Parts: structure tokens; C-alpha cells; sequence
């Protein structure tokens, strides 16, 4: 059995399939996914930048979606703003 | 929270149970580094786990600033790059046409 | 140009060599993205090329908007791909010290 | 032997490691660093974003370096602004 961290990253990749699933590229999460994806799945203080201003910083090739590469940005940046979050 | 929430605090969590052990309370050391990912990662690094200066080099490769200590920052790209891999390992000559995840990294 | 630029342009001009042949000359369709994997990614998708099934699904994973086309934002990022899995080919099982590249994919 | 497309994406990887060599860890490009990869392997339009402009963009984890992977993030933008600049 995975370990609880294991479990963890594996969970991660389920979170990303819930709205990249939705419609059209299976691993692609275009700009209304995003902000269903924001609202749902991030705090407050990641949803007050703004689901466009994310949309455009996470559209790495500017193609018209997030794949996983690009969405494992956003859990980076997630992330390292919760550890912080954790020592205020 | 939701559920990528309670997935990152697992990684904060993991994290802290070690750096706060030796030295800086929130940096990983060598020793704190290794002991994370014999346990905590024992599946996803199994092979890795193997030879100890494997590990050494993942860290070393990790510690951007090169203090030898793994702040979070350095360490969530192994977060990033683990997860990666899983998913890559899911779809692994995966011929469609849907899609379908096969068991991820460390056989899960 | 600086080393950087020409090996845009050896991306750009190998995508314009396949795009311009069939339907719109700024995207790639199957048969198309077939031909630049098969010839010009021989050695890095040598073991992808076996199966043609496969070469069909990584366009399918490919094309984020699924228009069944690939525009040059789309197929840039298989590039990225093949350029990091060349990277963790000659990294693979470091153990260092210091740095080193071992051969990368297709060697 | 390597085709032509396969050798560009490897010296893509060489580009890089001539500036995440100089000093520091061996996968990391740090900001004084990055400025010498603009001035020298970018064109005039993508060093108009500043290196600093640049540096924040790519540090995605914000440890103070560039390492491959944010790298490739430059190659990739670099590679779209190279393509709807040209015809
Ligand atoms: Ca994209
Ligand atoms: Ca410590
Ligand atoms: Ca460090
Ligand atoms: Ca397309
Ligand atoms: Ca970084
Ligand atoms: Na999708
Ligand atoms: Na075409
Ligand atoms: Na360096
Ligand atoms: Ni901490
Ligand atoms: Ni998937
Ligand atoms: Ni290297």
C-alpha cells in the first residue's frame, strides 16, 4: 500500500482529471475549466488573483488550456503560498 | 478544505515532520532528507532507496542555493516531478481512444 | 543568431517542412505529424514508432483545443517533452559527483 | 546517428548548461545568470521583458534559480514568439 504522501501526489493527479475529463483533451483544462477548478479547489487568497490572470500565466504555449505540465505549476505556487500561509 | 488542499498540506506536513528534528527547524538536512524518503517515499523511489548516494544526488540536484538544507521551496519539485512521473506512468504506451489511468508509480 | 534561435529555427522550419503539405500550411494533421515523427524523430520515438496506435494518441494528447490539427503552440510542447525525457536520460541513476550527461535518448 | 530536429533539442539542453555551470548548483540558473542567457541566446523582442521580468516569470517554486524545467518555459515562449514573429 502507497504511503499517506504517496497517496497524496497520486490524489493531486485525481484532483486535475475532474475538470480536464469534463470536455475535449482528456489532459487539458481550458479557461472555464480553470475557474470551476479554482473555485473548487484553491483558497481564497490564490481565487483573489483573478481565474483569467491565472488562466494567462499558467497558458504556457498559449494553446487555449492547462495540461497537467502546466497545472503542476499551479500546485507548486499553491503550494509554496500554503507553507507560508502555515507560519502566519 | 478542499481535497487539493488537504493533498498539499500532506506535503507540508511530511515536510515538517522532519526539518523540525535537526539544525533549522524548517529546512530539511541530509539526514532529515533521507529519512523522509526511505519512509514516506518507499514506493514512489523503491529503486532509489536502493543506493544511498542516489539519494544523495537527488538533494543535491534539489539544493538550489547550495547550503546543503532543503527549504520547501526546493523540496516541492520533487513534489512536482513524483507526481509527474505517476501520471506518466499511467498512461505508459497508453493507444486511447479514451482515456484510462494504469496502476501509477510504485506499482499503485 | 545565437545557438538558442537556430535551434528554434530547426524547430520552426522542421514543423513548416510537414504543415505546408496538406489542408492548412500552418498545422499538422495525422498523417503529417506521422511523417516528422517517423523520419525526424526516428531515434528519440524509436520505441514510440513501433506502434502506430501510439504515434495517434500522442497527437490526440497533443491537440488541446481536439480540432484534430496541430498548430505550432500544440507541437511545441512535445519538443519540451523530448528535450526534458533527453535530459533525465543522461541523468539517470546519477549517483555524481559534480555533473555529468550520459547519452541521451536514441543512443 | 541523430537527426537534425533531435540534435536541436539536444543542444537546446547544452545552451542551458553553459549558464547553469558557472557557479552554484549544476541545474540551477540563478538571476545574475540568466541575464548573461538573455543578452546572449535571446533576440532584442524577448529581452525587452527585462531579465528581472523574466526571473520572477520562470522561478516557479521561488528559490532563487532557474533550474531545466523552468527553463524550458523560456524555450517554449521563446519558441511561440520566434514562430508568430517569422512570415
Ligand atoms: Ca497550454
Ligand atoms: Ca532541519
Ligand atoms: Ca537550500
Ligand atoms: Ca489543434
Ligand atoms: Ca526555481
Ligand atoms: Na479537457
Ligand atoms: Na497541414
Ligand atoms: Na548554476
Ligand atoms: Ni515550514
Ligand atoms: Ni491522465
Ligand atoms: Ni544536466
Amino acid at each position: 500500500m502507497l504511503t499517506e504522501l504517496e497517496k497524496a501526489l497520486n490524489s493531486i493527479i485525481d484532483v486535475y482529471h475532474k475538470y480536464s475529463l469534463i470536455k475535449g483533451n482528456f489532459h487539458a483544462v481550458y479557461r472555464d475549466d480553470l475557474k470551476k477548478l479554482l473555485e473548487t479547489e484553491s483558497p481564497q487568497y490564490i481565487r483573489k488573483k483573478g481565474a483569467d490572470v491565472w488562466f494567462k500565466e499558467l497558458d504556457i504555449n498559449t494553446d487555449g488550456a492547462v495540461n497537467f505540465q502546466e497545472f503542476l505549476i499551479l500546485v507548486i505556487k499553491m503550494g509554496v503560498a500554503a507553507h507560508k500561509k502555515s507560519h502566519e | 478544505m478542499s481535497q487539493l488542499e488537504r493533498n498539499i498540506e500532506t506535503i507540508i506536513n511530511t515536510f515538517h515532520q522532519y526539518s523540525v528534528k535537526l539544525g533549522h527547524p524548517d529546512t530539511l538536512n541530509q539526514g532529515e532528507f533521507k529519512e523522509l524518503v526511505r519512509k514516506d517515499l518507499q514506493n514512489f523511489l523503491k529503486k532509489e532507496n536502493k543506493n544511498e548516494k542516489v539519494i544523495e544526488h537527488i538533494m543535491e540536484d534539489l539544493d538550489t542555493n547550495a547550503d546543503k538544507q532543503l527549504s520547501f521551496e526546493e523540496f516541492i519539485m520533487l513534489m512536482a516531478r513524483l507526481t509527474w512521473a505517476s501520471h506518466e506512468k499511467m498512461h505508459e504506451g497508453d493507444e486511447g481512444p479514451g482515456h484510462h489511468h494504469k496502476p501509477g508509480l510504485g506499482e499503485g
